């Protein structure tokens, strides 16, 4: 009878960090 | 040229006879001849999934100017395989970027006769995107509105949505040209035409029962 | 400065400069209702790529040149404002931020500017949400991009009032590219025929169902008046020959392209075999079509394959049942078929209910899907002494409601197995085998009495006619697998199954 709600966790992550291209 | 140190003239490559034969495949080469002559959304972008001869359709595009099978307006033009990697590689100083993407379009709108081809046309956003420097996406896009730049793209279907669709400026300028996988006895025909370079590279002989056989079995 | 950014989509106008939007007339006027009004004052032009709604904003700066603009819009210069060129500079960094200041500086400077943005979602995921404050802007997204970026924000729904762009119908795109004739036929020096028009609306909502009505139809016009200047390179009349020549291409098909078609009952029985009155059934009531409800409603599942590929040309363009949303919005000429609905109850009686009567389910997902040209299919069926022939019918009206029975288009009851239709179906099953040993050079030639021995065993009308698939490889296959690998036989032989036990040369 009884039903379990489960918990679809998701992938969620911090924004990353890039490395820079220099133009002098 | 300038365009040398940059693109491959694949016009030039289908008169040294380097491009691969692309049979079948004709009833799309004549389409992006279509689109490349239309009002708006006049630069194909060939979208397909990953071996069903996207570049072959501008590579047997070449192979048709140099037949003189194209239309007298797409006649004795030379497309050039823009790669981004010749284009950023250099530019270890500021706009030198800029000025070598600035020196490419100067010289397609000089000579006249140049159709752009951008393989992977989902890779021009972020190149030469230096810091306070501007991608090659921002540098083209204006030209793609004066219709100062017909190019052909190649992308896939997942890279042509997830980029070039959602521009939305993009859009109205770019037409999806879909590429199909070929079914089997489109790509017999594919293999029969494509004999003569396998066969002289391994110098063997290969059997009309093994093309049916690698099409079929594959 | 607006000089050197973006289309004045008013001085476009006064020049002639953008396409005469022909049609739209109400949309437009929507749109001047927003603008005019004090709060919720920018128009959001909701909706599907390649809807027109870029069409609407060029259609009222046409109207504002023309006069037709109300007093509170008279000489609006109307401004797209082009992304990706503000850019177009570097001084360094945080310049798209310092440029895009400036262009709104100029626009408070004077006071009679409207931004059109072309893509709001992009600036919402200087951002100019917050010059939006108190600068009349119309946007214009998708319905996906309105409920995913314009709606989750409180500071940018008290200001933005969503304007519904609907697709047209294909009557209505047809005026849209006879409005539009004289700037194809002048561009490609090719005239275009009204016929063409009519065919390139009809065709493209027909086979093109990813990209929308305005686009796709003007689609078929340009390519086909590009493809006439190609050929006389290698007055010439665009025909709708032309045009199903030109869609023979982007979509791959052969041309086939009515009424005429819809003349099967004969144009078809490739692979249905027996079952013969519930298809001539299926004539009429298919052909009572040629509305927002369905092309045809039913209460087998072969029956509907070669239905799905006589009427829609593909064998996958039946549907074998979001769960339906989302996959008839790709292809909304499929036939959408309901395997076991005996063994559902009633949770599925609103997605089968609600659009015999709209046609259009809107949902949470994003999109109203369009079930007007389906055939939706339901399949349902597979005491003491005495002394179906035509009755199943009577099931399924106490099985479930007859409140929407006669809205289903025709309940047809299906007759009896034969023993005939039996053996039609063996050497039916032979042909996915004989074609496995012509790829060996052998050939499988059967008996009468081998075919009826097959028809006998494995038939059972309880499970239709499934068991014949097991009898006729577990019988032949089985023991045509060994003599190959015994190599009793090889290439170059005719393979005789007869007489039980089955043998063979
Ligand atoms: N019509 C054709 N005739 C002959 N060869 C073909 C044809 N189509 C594809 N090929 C060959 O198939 C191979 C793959 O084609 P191609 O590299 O153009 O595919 P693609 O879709 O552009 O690939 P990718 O997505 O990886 O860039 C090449 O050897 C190419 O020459
Ligand atoms: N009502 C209309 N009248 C005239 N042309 C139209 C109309 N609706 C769409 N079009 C044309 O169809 C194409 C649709 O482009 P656009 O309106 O920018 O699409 P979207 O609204 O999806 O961004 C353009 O060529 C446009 O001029
Ligand atoms: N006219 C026919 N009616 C029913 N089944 C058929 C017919 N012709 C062939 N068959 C075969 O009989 C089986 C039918 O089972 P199924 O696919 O569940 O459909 P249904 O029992 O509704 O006809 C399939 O293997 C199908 O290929
Ligand atoms: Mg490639």
């Amino acid at each position: 009878m009884k039903v379990l709600i489960l918990a679809c966790l998701v992938a969620l992550a911090l924004a990353r960090e890039l490395e820079e291209l220099n133009v002098p | 040229l300038v365009l040398d140190q940059f693109g491959r003239n694949l016009t030039a490559a289908a008169m040294e006879g380097k491009l691969d034969p692309v049979i079948g495949r004709e009833k799309e080469i004549e389409r992006v001849m279509q689109v490349l002559s239309r009002r708006t959304k006049n630069n194909p972008v060939l979208i397909g999934e990953p071996g069903v001869g996207k570049t072959a359709v501008v590579e047997g595009l070449a192979q048709a100017i140099v037949h003189g099978e194209v239309p007298e307006t797409l006649k004795d033009k030379q497309l050039y395989t823009l790669d981004l990697g010749s284009l950023v590689a250099g530019s270890r100083y500021r706009g030198d970027f800029e000025e070598r993407l600035k020196k490419v379009l100067k010289e397609i709108n000089t000579r006249g006769d140049i159709i752009l081809f951008i393989d992977a046309l989902h890779t021009l956003v972020g190149a030469g995107a230096a810091e306070g420097a501007i991608d090659a996406a921002s540098i083209l896009k204006p030209k793609l509105a004066r219709g100062e730049l017909q190019t052909i793209g190649a992308t896939t279907l997942d890279e042509y949505r997830k980029y070039i669709e959602k521009d939305a400026a993009l859009e109205r300028r770019f037409q999806p040209v879909q590429v199909g996988e070929p079914t089997v006895e489109h790509t017999i025909e594919i293999l029969k035409g494509l004999r003569d370079r396998y066969e002289a590279h391994h110098r063997v002989s290969i059997t009309d029962a093994a093309m049916v056989a690698a099409a079929t079995l594959a | 400065v607006l000089d050197q950014f973006g289309r004045n989509l008013t001085a476009a106008a006064m020049e002639g400069k953008l396409d005469p939007v022909i049609g739209r007339e109400k949309e437009i006027e929507r749109v001047m209702q927003v603008l005019s009004r004090r709060t919720k004052n920018n128009p959001v032009l909701i909706g599907e790529p390649g809807v027109g709604k870029t069409a609407v904003v060029e259609g009222l700066a046409q109207a504002i040149v023309h006069g037709e603009v109300p007093e509170t819009l008279k000489d609006k210069q109307l401004y797209t404002l082009d992304l990706g060129s503000l850019v177009a500079g570097s001084r360094y960094r945080g310049d798209f931020e310092e440029r895009l200041k400036k262009v709104l500086k100029e626009i408070n400077t004077r006071g009679d500017i409207i931004l059109f943005i072309d893509a709001l979602h992009t600036l919402v995921g200087i951002d100019a949400a917050s010059i939006l404050k108190p600068l009349q802007t119309i946007g214009a997204t998708t319905l996906d991009e309105y409920r995913k970026y314009i709606e989750k924000d409180a500071a940018l729904e008290r200001r933005f009032q969503p304007v519904q762009v609907g697709e047209p119908t294909v009557e209505h795109t047809i005026e849209i590219l006879k409005g539009l004739r004289d700037r194809y036929e002048a561009h490609h020096r090719v005239s275009i025929t009204d016929a063409a028009m009519v065919a390139a609306a009809t065709l493209a909502d027909r086979y093109i169902n990813d990209r929308f009505l305005p686009d796709k139809a003007i689609d078929l016009i340009d390519e086909a008046g590009a493809r006439m200047r190609i050929r006389r390179m290698t007055v010439a009349e665009v025909d709708d020959e032309q045009i199903a020549e030109v869609l023979g291409n982007w979509t791959g098909i052969p041309v086939f392209k009515t009424t005429r078609l819809l003349r099967m009952e004969e144009e078809l029985h490739k692979r249905i075999i027996g079952q013969e009155d519930a298809v001539k059934a299926v004539s009429k009531a298919i052909r009572r079509t040629r509305p927002k409800r369905p092309s045809g409603s039913f209460i087998k599942t072969e029956l509907s394959k070669a239905l799905a590929n006589f009427l829609f040309g593909d064998d996958d363009a039946l549907i074998q049942i979001g769960q339906l949303t989302e996959k008839v919005r790709r292809k909304p000429f499929s036939v959408v078929l309901f395997d076991a609905i005996e063994k559902a109850h009633q949770e599925i009686y609103n997605s089968l209910l609600q659009v015999l009567e709209d046609g259009r389910l809107t949902d949470g997902q994003g999109r109203t899907v369009d079930f007007k040209n389906t055939v939706l299919i339901f399949t349902s069926n597979l005491l003491g002494f005495s002394k179906m022939k035509q009755k199943v019918n009577d099931e399924l009206k106490k099985h479930f409601r007859p409140e929407f029975l006669n809205r289903i288009d025709d309940i047809i009851v299906f007759h009896q197995l034969t023993r005939e239709e039996i053996i039609r179906m063996v050497d039916l099953m032979i042909s996915r085998v004989a074609g496995q040993l012509k790829s060996k050079d052998m050939a499988l030639v059967l008996t009468d009495a081998a075919k009826a021995l097959l028809a006998k065993r494995g038939f059972d009308p309880v499970l239709g006619a499934r068991p014949l698939r097991r009898t006729i490889q577990r019988e032949i296959e089985d023991q045509l697998s060994e003599k190959i690998l015994f190599e009793e036989v090889g290439p170059g032989q005719v393979v005789t199954v007869d007489v039980a036990v089955f043998t063979f040369t």
